[PDB]
């Protein structure tokens, strides 16, 4: 019967910068309340609880404040490793929750490309999986040619969770092929564009080569 | 301001029940839960449960888990609490409390407190009755003067002596119960030479049945 | 501090009782200083509290209304552990199931900050069976290389690189579904030039609901 | 639950002087998340209990620096450095760590004097009460030290306990003394059947009891 709102629903902001988040609630009580930290993968920790108090351990950059139907948390700097999804809750309900990234310079990826294994083959199938790794920002237009045509719909493509070191994303697309289309085809090539790049970067193998 | 404001006092009839309300002011309601501690004479503080106001989780202590309960109204801001089947022993000052600071403190504010008492009898008018140094007592420049009161309820009762001119050597005593009903008296100290016009007269005032009498001493 | 680990069987067909154990270490399940909360998180609601126990002098319960007449929170004190059981599953019920300690208590009056939460545990609702995965290597041409995992079910996995030998570098993805009903992922590894000529490389996958553990050595091709 | 005494009961101080007070737990009170959650609470006649100290070494705000609390596991002491006129009151130890959170009984604050012999004075049943229907004689122990006192009903050289009630008040504001107030109900049989009506009290003033009698054919 409460409602929650969080606000903003995500964001993003470099490192050492000041970020405030606000999560609104009808009925407020600035006591029975908390903010949680989620990493992806990773039980929630908690952060701060009663909306003022700061738990021991977790720095003391996490500072929350605020009283009405109103509550914020403040960030004094962000660090590579505060990537998280922060989540408040009311005793009962807990919010959506904000995504929250770290924003740095504008980085180069790197492509691999790794034809199916020859047991692959013995099953009868083959994977054809391109590597493009070590990226930002995370949007990367992914293209494949074999016998310089293109391929659609037959090919699935995952995001990694970014790290939190050097703050750069990965991905991978795999196509899943008969040995026959294999067989039918010397060239395969990768070719991906990013705003990394200044030119576009392809990759070409020939089967058995 | 932080002040709690709490009803009047009843007088009840055993086994029907009673209602006591207790009403806060200067704080936001829902921040702070409420409690409630019963004092008495043959126990001394012993605590009744705990409202946490915002949700509504009631933690009764074991004794009164079935004798009483406990309510909010959050439109009036106001903590409510419900008793049953009283006894006669129940007679005592309830008190709710505000509890603060959750992690330190435990009890900051106490609101003045109503005493239900139970009894089994209707209200009486008090007998006043008269109390003077005997035909051999006129051997000290000093004697004591008093009246007492027989067959009253409920309490209290106010004592006046010629309508509270004498209030030096008054001395009052609390009430006693005896068969069903109440008993106090009252005393002073006058020096044994009775003048023509010096005179003593105590008058009792009783609200509870809007009776005063006027006894006549010396 | 208090640790806190959790048991139980991750693939549930439709329309029995599931359940779960939650562990507790450090700490007594009778403690009057804690209280103790089952939260599950679905990426398509979000998170929810389902029930919560406690001890004063017997055990009490208390349960959200989204899961009512379905949910039984059972203490027990002699092995210290304390366990969720659903009844009548939905495949809406399919999430991720974390167990967690209630944080301040004092009073008499309980306020919800959970501070010890479990590892957490996911639970699926299908009818299908598990079964194991197949592991192919993607040795490349310098590059970096490393092993994939296909056709697995259910979640999760875990993959180490020399049995934890190596752990920077590694970059493991999350499942994707895949049409016939079967996930993937896969492991990436960067490597110096010299390092493919003397260093060896054995990635470790595990599959615990399978009971499978394979181990597979990636080298560069011979011809 | 959780049993404590406040030992000891009373405490009879004089003004600007020190004054312990312990109150003892029965089993330890020591929250397992921490701290040692105990309060004192001083409650003024004719008053609502107000919060002296929380958290035993700490102070709540509000109060002076005279009382201080000190002690920990099962053994907690609070000390008044100087007793004012406004610190008397009975003192309440308590305790939230435990639910239910249990009380103290209470210990009085109250001056001291020296001791002072009480006047006893004895009155009959009045002419009025003779033509009611019971009886009710009652004798007086007025401006004396202290509360420990006693009172002895013997009729004819016979000796009874029933019918005996008993009110003490608190200590006056200039003499700071006490009162007695002993009065005993029979019925009209009774009080034509005895001649002599007399009260005893013992007390440290007066090493032999004082015996206040009256006869009833001398009035």
């Amino acid at each position: 019967a409460i409602q929650l709102t969080q606000s903003p629903s995500s964001l993003s902001a470099s490192v050492g910068d000041r970020v405030t988040i606000t999560c609104r609630a009808s009925q407020a009580t600035s006591s029975y309340l908390a903010w949680y930290q989620q990493k992806p993968g990773k039980a929630p920790k908690l952060l701060i609880y009663a909306a003022s108090t700061l738990q021991s351990g977790v720095p003391s950059r996490f500072s929350g404040s605020g009283s009405g139907t109103d509550f914020t948390l403040t960030i004094t700097s962000l660090q590579p490793e505060d990537f998280a999804t922060y989540y408040c809750q009311l005793s009962k309900t807990f919010g959506p929750g904000t995504k929250v990234e770290i924003k740095r310079t504008v980085a180069a990826p790197s492509v691999f490309i790794f034809p199916p294994s020859d047991e692959q083959l013995k099953s009868g199938t083959a994977s054809v999986v391109c590597l493009l790794n070590n990226f930002y920002p995370r949007e990367a237009k992914v293209q494949w040619k074999v016998d310089n045509a293109l391929q659609s719909g037959n090919s699935q493509e995952s995001v990694t969770e970014q790290d939190s070191k050097d703050s750069t994303y990965s991905l991978s697309s795999t196509l899943t092929l008969s040995k026959a289309d294999y067989e039918k085809h010397k060239v395969y090539a990768c070719e991906v564009t990013h705003q990394g790049l200044s030119s576009p970067v392809t990759k070409s193998f020939n089967r058995g080569e | 301001q932080v002040q709690l404001q709490q009803s009047g006092p009843e007088v009840v009839r055993p086994g029907v029940s009673v209602k006591i309300s207790c009403k806060g002011s200067g704080y936001t309601f829902t921040d702070h839960a409420m409690h409630w501690v019963k004092q008495s004479h043959a126990k001394s503080l012993e605590w009744i449960g705990v409202f946490n106001t915002y949700n509504g989780d009631t933690n009764y202590n074991q004794k009164f888990e079935d004798k009483a309960t406990m309510t909010i109204d959050k439109s009036s801001s106001t903590a409510y609490l419900e008793l049953a089947r009283l006894t006669s022993e129940d007679s005592a000052i309830y008190y709710c409390v505000r509890l603060g600071l959750l992690g330190f403190y435990a009890l900051d504010y106490w609101g003045q407190g109503t005493s239900v008492t139970v009894s089994s009898a209707k209200t009486t008018p008090p007998s006043v009755y008269p109390l003077a140094p005997g035909s051999a007592a006129q051997t000290n420049s000093m004697v004591t003067l008093g009246c007492l009161v027989k067959g009253y309820f409920p309490e209290p009762v106010t004592v006046t002596w010629n309508s509270g001119s004498l209030s030096s050597g008054v001395h009052t005593f609390p009430a006693v119960l005896q068969s069903d009903l109440y008993t106090l008296s009252s005393s002073v100290t006058v020096p044994s030479s009775p003048r023509p016009s010096e005179t003593v007269t105590c008058n009792v005032a009783h609200p509870a049945s809007s009776t005063k009498v006027d006894k006549k001493i010396v | 501090q208090v640790q806190l680990q959790q048991s139980g069987p991750g693939l549930v067909k439709p329309s029995q009782t599931l359940s779960l154990t939650c562990g507790i270490s450090g700490d007594s399940v009778s403690s009057d200083a804690a209280a103790w909360d089952w939260i599950r998180q679905s990426p398509s609601r979000g998170l929810e509290w389902l029930g919560r126990t406690f001890y004063r002098s017997r055990w009490h319960h208390d349960y959200s209304e989204s899961v009512k007449n379905r949910i039984t929170i059972n203490a027990d004190t002699s092995k210290n552990q304390f366990s969720l059981q659903l009844t009548s599953v939905t495949p809406e019920d399919t999430a991720t199931y974390y167990c967690a300690r209630a944080g301040v208590r004092v009073f008499g009056i309980i306020v919800n900050s959970l501070d010890y939460w479990g590892q957490g545990t996911l639970v699926t609702v299908s009818s299908a069976s598990t079964k194991g995965p197949s592991v192919f290597p993607l040795a490349p041409s310098t590059a970096a290389l490393g092993c994939l995992v296909k056709d697995y079910f259910p979640e999760p996995v875990t993959v180490s690189w020399n049995s934890g030998a190596l752990t920077s570098g590694v970059h493991t993805f999350p499942a994707v579904l895949q049409s016939s009903g079967l996930y993937s992922l896969s492991s990436v590894v960067t490597v110096p030039s010299s390092s493919l000529g003397t260093q060896t490389y054995i990635c470790n996958v595990n599959h615990k609901p399978s009971n499978t553990k394979v181990d597979k050595k990636v080298e560069p091709k011979s011809c | 639950d959780v049993l404590m005494t406040q030992t000891p009961l009373s405490l009879p101080v004089s003004l600007g002087d020190q004054a312990s007070i312990s109150c003892r737990s029965s089993q330890s009170i020591v929250h397992s998340n921490g701290n040692t959650y105990l309060e004192w609470y001083l409650q003024k006649p004719g008053q609502s209990p107000k919060l002296l100290i929380y958290k035993v070494s700490n102070r709540f705000s509000g109060v002076p620096d005279r009382f201080s609390g000190s002690g920990s596991g099962t053994d907690f002491t609070l000390k008044i450095s100087r007793v004012e006129a406004e610190d008397l009151g009975v003192y309440y130890c308590f305790q939230g760590s435990h639910v239910p959170l249990t009380f103290g009984a209470g210990t009085k604050l109250e001056l001291k004097r020296a001791d002072a012999a009480p006047t006893v004075s004895i009155f009959p049943p009045s002419s009025e009460q003779l033509t009611s229907g019971g009886a009710s004689v009652v004798c007086f122990l007025n401006n004396f030290y202290p509360k420990d006192i006693n009172v002895k009903w013997k009729i004819d050289g016979s000796e009874r306990q029933n019918g005996v009630l008993n009110s003490w008040t608190d200590q006056d504001s200039k003499d700071s003394t006490y009162s007695m107030s002993s009065t005993l109900t029979l019925t009209k049989d009774e009080y034509e059947r005895h001649n002599s009506y007399t009260c005893e009290a013992t007390h440290k003033t007066s090493t032999s009891p004082i015996v206040k009698s009256f006869n009833r054919n001398e009035c």
